[PDB]
């Protein structure tokens, strides 16, 4: 199974400079150019997060 | 990007053959003033940039005009399928959010009720100007609609010789179709489009005889002409298949008829694109993916895995994918931070992969 499928996985969302998401497993060590914005938490959360903010998927440098 | 590059062969050699589809020939002159004057009619009818037009017909000659348009207009290409049903239809224009759809008489039936059509069968001048990270392209796998930037459609075409002929069945909504058409015009080249159904040795020794050096075949065709003869084959400098990877086999018999050719299978979707060349694996022949100057096997705890073990693969690179309109939890799950690179994306492929030990990258 994928990290990024696996539902009994605690998880984080992440968000870059251009404003894309990405879900991230909670014992993975946080990428360089990414943040953390929503705390560990179930997949269903993590993802319910992201289809509340993450609203325009155009990358941000292109206004 | 391929306008910029379509524009150069179009000063050089106006009057070079761009697309042979059927009776239909046209050069790159008469493929650029079509072009053009189509582009005039979606302003007009009210495209700016950034919206997406939807694109809808039968013969590819007309499927490059109403690209071309699209793009001169500044705007991004919906490629719907008249097969398609219209709830289908109907979705995909709505997904999408495309105010006009474009159609040919044939297919003008198929245009959704409330839906604005020009139909090109049946001047003014603009100067837009785009950036790379403006989307050419919305396709669509309920479906979802993958959002391409110019920047990633031109990773892929970055070779081939002016006069160069690249046989290919009818582009399609499926990714690899649809992409191929550019390949040969940004080079100069030019399209050769295959009469409907299986290509057959025999018109794959016409077509090379016609001057085709490159084809583009679906699996089965491919298997089809491996089995009959796979010295048919011969004259050709690549032979690329898509769809399903084909049976190994098969790619022995034609390697054994053609030491020359190469051959590679389009295995990537829309999202992330990747070309995979044949070669003969150190064990036999395997698919082998370019590393790249990238691509990462990484194993369930995203940490690289060792040599000789497989992982899935997951791709970064220029060619990803913006994500999927609309569905911005599914984009971030499948378009996960890269560890590698700062502020940056891999996608899961989903596809196993291993290294070998010479470093080349292997499917599986």
């Amino acid at each position: 199974t994928n990290p990024f499928d696996n539902e009994d996985g605690s998880f984080l969302v992440l968000v870059n400079g251009e404003g894309q998401h990405s879900l991230w497993p909670a014992f993975a060590e946080v990428p360089d150019g990414w943040t953390g914005v929503h705390g560990p938490a179930s997949r269903q959360d993590c993802l319910g997060y992201v289809e509340q903010n993450w609203t325009d998927l155009r990358p941000k440098s292109l206004i | 990007m391929v306008l910029e590059l379509f524009a150069r062969h179009v000063d050089r050699t106006p009057d070079a053959v761009a697309v042979v589809d059927g009776d239909r020939v046209l050069t790159y002159r008469q493929l650029d003033e079509l072009a053009g004057r189509l582009s005039g009619r979606l302003i007009s009818r009210g495209v700016r940039r950034g919206d997406r037009v939807a694109v809808m017909m039968d013969r590819s000659a007309d499927l490059l005009v109403a690209l071309l348009a699209v793009w001169k207009a500044g705007a991004a290409y919906v490629p719907v399928d008249a097969a398609y049903p219209a709830r289908r239809v109907a979705f995909m224009v709505a997904d999408s959010g495309a105010s006009l759809m474009v159609c040919s008489v044939a297919t003008r039936d198929g245009v959704p009720e409330g839906i604005e059509s020009i139909v090109v069968d049946a001047c003014d001048a603009s100067a837009v100007t785009v950036r790379p990270g403006d989307l050419a392209y919305v396709m669509y796998t309920t479906p979802k609609g993958v959002a391409v930037p110019h920047r990633s459609l031109a990773e892929l075409v970055g070779a081939m010789e002016p006069g160069e002929a690249v046989l290919m069945h009818a582009p399609y909504a499926f990714d690899a179709s649809m992409f191929e058409i550019w390949v040969p015009l940004v080079w100069g080249a030019r399209v050769v489009i295959a009469g409907p159904g299986p290509v057959d040795a025999r018109r794959l020794r016409e077509a090379v005889a016609a001057g085709v050096t490159r084809a583009y075949l679906t699996a089965g065709s491919f298997r089809a002409v491996a089995e009959e003869s796979p010295e048919s084959f011969a004259g050709l400098r690549e032979v690329q298949t898509g769809g399903d990877l084909v049976p190994a086999h098969a790619v022995e018999r034609v390697r054994e008829a053609c030491p020359r050719a190469r051959i590679r299978h389009l295995y990537g979707p829309t999202e992330a694109t990747v070309w995979a060349t044949w070669h003969l694996l150190e064990p036999v022949m395997g698919p082998v993916l370019p590393i790249g100057r990238r691509a990462h096997v990484l194993d369930e705890s995203l940490r690289p895995v060792g040599p000789g073990v497989v992982g899935e693969l997951y791709l970064s690179g220029a060619g990803l994918a913006d994500g999927y309109l609309n569905r911005a939890g599914l984009t971030a799950e499948r378009f996960v931070a890269d560890p590698s690179a700062p502020g940056k994306r891999m996608y899961r492929t989903g596809d196993l992969a291993q290294w070998t030990a010479d470093g080349e990258l292997l499917f599986a």
